[PDB]
């Protein structure tokens, strides 16, 4: 049987998010794409140092916001400017949030030699797609 | 019924037509007109107002790219000719 | 701090390659070639036979940059065919998807 | 006394031009700062030396009429005097666009605003913040602080003085792109409310309130409830 | 009520020295999505009419790269997966353009290039014969 991204069935107590929901075969079909640069398009270069830094970026904002994140982040990248979008949880203080934005897009922007921004959009509970 | 700039005056000093032709460009600014440059900079000091300045911030920063896209900027090959 | 000791030879392999490519490359360009004497040929054999052997360019392998795979590795992103998928299959890199047709 | 210290800086003013020197627009700046301790007095002192800016050709910047406002000003009932100086003012600085050469440049709007509040000319107060609009004047108005304590007073005028339909249009304006109100404000916007017989407006400027963090103000709900009932 | 009773305007300043002249501006953008790019060309055609600019608009044919990796970690050679990157195009042929109105226009779409998408540009100039070239020396 296949495994890859698929969320196997159970009682029906299990809740799951849209994206969380869907297997590798809808990604174009009822999915987009989590992140979005030019890398992979037909005659450009360096696909392989933007995955990188991807790689990094969600990793890096995991730890960085622990238990706040609704749901997987989208990178957007225009030029220069690298936009990270982010679904977060109303638990923690908005004092909290408004340090670790200013700590986070710095400390970016200095690593990868960018401007970044980080964009948030608060939810009162992680959404729910379905029941599995 | 009268102006305040009309009326009689302090004639210490007398009426300047032109200030000094060249004045010492070459010295550098001591720490004094250092400093009181940064404190003329912050009367006008404001946060964004919108996105634009934003832009235009980074922009005279050196951080966002200039527009239109040259994929030579920053690149001069030491001045080069294409005879050398 | 790299995945493995294997990774870690090849990161040095690829750094002394990076310092001996231009000594390298000036004699070769004595052995390629029939203008200059055999004499001066046989000078240049040796003298790049004695740079050291993590110099040489055939003794780089382009592994996983993730897992520090010899094979199966693509080289566009320098990733292994396992963590490519993941990555592809969670909607993590931008524009690929799954073939019909 | 003041007496003894006019004489005293003349001198060095004297010795500034027997040494060929020549006074900038900060050696004016300080001479008006000093004398805002002799409120009365310095008065006409302070023109004086306005008039000796103007006659070598220095351009008083908003600092230097900052000092001016500051030392006419005086916490007196008649105010005869303040009113006359203030709108000369405007008339000279109307229609231009400033530059930062003083580090009090910034102090100016927030005093200008106050006097109007004190004279409760409305007229006057449109001419001082239509020149904030002009150019890029707006980023003279200053720190958070001192942008809050203009709007405070510029806007409590507003509704004590002009019509109602109009000063809702400034309370959609300012509120809250500009500043966030503090509780007095929604009092004198309550009782503007009641003087134009529009007490339809109260159950939404209540809940205007508790989205500014006016919820558990006792004064403002103390208030509120006795207008409607 | 409030509004700004005078605006500033950046400066324009005329040079001495001679336009350049654009006898085509051909941009090709490329894209993972279609209707990024059909909204894309709605607004570069709509800026460039407003602006007095002749513009041309075709489609050329898509490109698709296919590749084909093992499904299991170990053996079961048999079983694989195939994945596909598909590029999409979209060309804009302006003409008879200058190099001030090339220099306005393209920064206005360059800045608004959506996520996702690249350019290519090809400006085509238009020049005169040298002065060596008028006549010959020997
Ligand atoms: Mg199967
Ligand atoms: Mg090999």
């Amino acid at each position: 049987k296949n495994r890859a991204a698929r969320v196997r069935v159970s009682k029906g107590d299990k809740p799951v998010t849209y994206e969380e929901a869907h297997a590798p075969h809808y990604i174009a079909h009822r999915k987009g794409w989590l992140s979005l640069h030019t890398g992979n398009l037909d005659g450009e270069d360096h696909a392989a140092e933007r995955t990188v830094e991807d790689v990094f970026l969600r990793k890096f904002m995991w730890g960085t916001f622990p238990g706040c994140l609704a749901d997987q982040l989208v990178l957007k990248r225009r030029g220069n400017q690298l936009e990270i979008c982010a679904v977060v949880l109303r638990q923690l203080s908005p004092h909290k949030y408004y340090f670790l934005v200013g700590y986070s897009e710095t400390l970016l922007s200095y690593f990868y030699k960018c401007p970044v921004r980080l964009h948030l959009q608060t939810v009162p509970s992680k959404v729910v797609y379905k029941y599995l | 019924r009268k102006n305040i700039f009309t009326g009689k005056r302090l004639n210490i000093f007398d009426m300047m037509a032109v200030t000094k032709e060249a004045p010492e460009t070459d010295t550098s600014p001591s720490l004094w007109d250092v400093e009181f440059a940064k404190q003329l900079a912050t009367v006008n000091e404001q946060p964004l107002q919108n996105g634009f300045e934003e832009l235009i911030q980074w922009t005279k920063e050196g951080k966002l790219w200039e527009f239109p896209i040259n994929n030579e900027a920053g690149f001069d090959d030491d001045g080069s000719e294409f005879h050398e | 701090h790299y995945v493995d000791w294997r990774m870690w030879r090849d990161v040095k392999r690829r750094k002394m390659a990076y310092e001996y490519a231009d000594e390298r490359l000036r004699i070769n360009s004595l052995r390629k070639n029939t203008i200059l004497p055999k004499i001066l040929q046989d000078v240049a054999d040796e003298e790049i036979a004695a740079l050291p052997r993590d110099s040489c360019p055939v003794r780089i392998r382009n592994r996983c940059v993730m897992t520090s795979r010899p094979r199966g590795v693509k080289r566009r992103w320098r990733l292994s065919r396992i963590v490519f998928r993941h990555l592809a299959d969670h909607g993590q890199l931008s524009g690929i998807q799954r073939a019909t047709w | 006394k003041f007496e003894e210290k006019w004489s005293k800086i003349l001198e060095l003013l004297r010795h500034m031009v027997a040494q060929k020197v020549k006074p900038n627009l900060q050696t004016f700046n300080t001479i008006l700062k000093c004398l805002r301790r002799f409120h009365v007095f310095a008065r006409s002192p302070a023109l004086q030396v306005l008039r000796e800016m103007k006659a070598i050709g220095i351009e008083p910047s908003l600092a230097t009429y900052h000092h001016i406002i500051r030392l006419f000003d005086q916490p007196g009932d008649p105010l005869k005097r303040s009113s006359f100086i203030i709108y000369d003012i405007m008339n000279e600085l109307m229609g231009k666009r400033f530059s930062p050469k003083d580090p009090d440049d910034d102090k100016f709007f927030q005093s200008a605003m106050s006097i109007c509040s004190s004279l409760r000319d409305l007229e006057l107060a449109y001419q001082v913040h239509g020149l904030l609009k002009t150019g890029d004047n707006w980023k003279f108005i200053g720190p958070d602080q001192h942008r809050n304590f203009y709007y405070s007073k510029f806007f409590d005028l507003i509704c004590l003085m002009e019509q109602i339909d109009v000063t809702l249009k400034w309370y959609e304006d300012l509120i809250p792109s500009a500043y966030f109100p503090h509780s007095q404000t929604m009092i004198h916007l309550l009782q503007a409310l009641d003087v134009a017989n529009r007490l339809e407006v109260i159950p939404k400027i209540w809940k205007d309130s508790k989205e500014y963090g006016h919820t558990f103000r006792s004064d403002l709900r103390e208030e509120i409830l006795m207008l409607m009932a | 009520v409030d509004v700004p009773k005078d605006l500033t305007k950046p400066v324009v300043t005329i040079s001495d020295e001679p336009d350049i002249l654009y006898k085509r501006l051909s941009v090709l953008v490329k894209g993972h999505d279609k209707a990024v790019l059909d909204s894309y060309e709605y607004f570069a055609v709509l800026a460039a009419k407003e602006l007095g600019i002749s513009i041309k608009v075709h489609e050329p044919p898509r490109k698709i790269e296919r590749f084909t990796l093992l499904q299991s970690v170990h053996i079961y050679k048999k079983h694989r997966v195939q994945y596909e990157m598909r590029t999409l195009y979209r060309c804009l042929e302006l003409e008879h353009l200058t190099g001030s109105t090339a220099d306005v226009y393209l920064e206005y779409i360059q800045r608004n290039l959506p996520e996702g998408v690249a350019m290519e540009v090809t400006k085509t100039q238009l020049e005169q014969l040298p002065e060596h070239i008028k006549e010959p020396i020997w």
